[PDB]
Parts: structure tokens; sequence; C-alpha cells
């Protein structure tokens, strides 16, 4: 390990940078944080613009009987679309087809 | 606490024959009537 030099004299460049990353992964997995969007009602059997944890859509909702694991959030067909998602209020399943 | 119980105990090490074992999740998204 070497020693960093930091005085105020030091010009650009050599002054101390605070840093901040993040290394946040998504939508393979199921959500846990996110701002503050508000939740609206559930509506069924109408095409509607659905927004699931940061997954917009468009399609009609069916309560599918498809049984999601707990560690899964998401169902996907052949063509890697998603086909099925658990409600983040109510652990229901349902059905998505536009 | 150190303690120091005799040795190794000899050569335990045989083998076996793992047959289909090892086979977990390989991502954290529910899938069915696939071959993936
Ligand atoms: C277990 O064995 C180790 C080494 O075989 C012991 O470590 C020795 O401790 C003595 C003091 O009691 C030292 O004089 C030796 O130099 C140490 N040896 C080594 C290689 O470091 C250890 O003390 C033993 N455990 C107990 C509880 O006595
Ligand atoms: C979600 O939380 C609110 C209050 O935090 C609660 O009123 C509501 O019932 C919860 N959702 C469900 C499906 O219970």
């Amino acid at each position: 390990l070497q020693s960093y030099g930091f005085q105020p004299t030091y010009g650009v460049g050599y002054q101390p940078y605070r840093v901040v990353v993040l290394s946040f992964e998504l939508l393979h997995a199921p959500a846990t944080v996110c701002g503050p969007k508000k939740s609206t009602n559930l509506v069924k059997n109408k095409c509607v613009n659905f927004n699931f944890n940061g997954l917009t859509g468009t399609g009609v909702l069916t309560e599918s009987n498809k049984k999601f694991l707990p560690f899964q959030q998401f169902g996907r067909d052949i063509a890697d679309t998603t086909d099925a998602v658990r409600d983040p209020q109510t652990l229901e399943i349902l059905d998505i087809t536009p | 606490q150190c303690v120091n119980f005799t040795t190794r105990t000899q050569l335990p090490p045989a083998y076996t024959n793992s047959f289909t074992r090892g086979v977990y999740y390989p991502d954290k998204v529910f899938r069915s009537s696939v071959l993936h």
C-alpha cells in the first residue's frame, strides 16, 4: 500500500474526488427497491397498460394457474417474452396476453 | 481454544459416481414445458 498525499494546495486532478458507484442488476429477479411511483388499482379482462416493478406492457390480465416458486417473479415464453407475473401486492399469478 | 485432536486418521478419501447430481436453477425465472 502507498499513501495518498492530499493538501488544499494541490490543483485539479491531484485533489480528492469522492466516488459512489451502484452495481444493481435488473429484471431477471424479483424487485425489492425503487422510487416513489404510486400504486394503482387492479383491473382484469381488459386491454390495459400494466406496470409491474418497472416492466411496462400491454395486454389483458387473467388469473393463471402457474405455480411461481418464491424466488421466481417472471414467466417467459419460447421467444423470451414475459408470459405471467406475480403482482407485488397480491401474490396471485396472472396470465398476460396482448 | 486450540486442541490437537490426534491426526488426520489415515487415508479416508474414496470415490463414487455422481450420476445426475449437481443440477441447480441457472436463473431466477419460471419456465415450463421447455428444454432450456
Ligand atoms: C498443537 O500443536 C502445535 C504445533 O504442533 C503447538 O504449537 C506449539 O506451541 C508451543 C507452546 O506450547 C511452542 O513452543 C511451539 O513453537 C509451537 N509449535 C509451532 C509449530 O508453532 C500447539 O501448542 C499445540 N496445541 C496445544 C494446545 O498445545
Ligand atoms: C400493502 O401495504 C399497504 C400499507 O402499507 C396495505 O394497506 C395493503 O393491504 C398491502 N397490500 C396488500 C395486498 O395487502
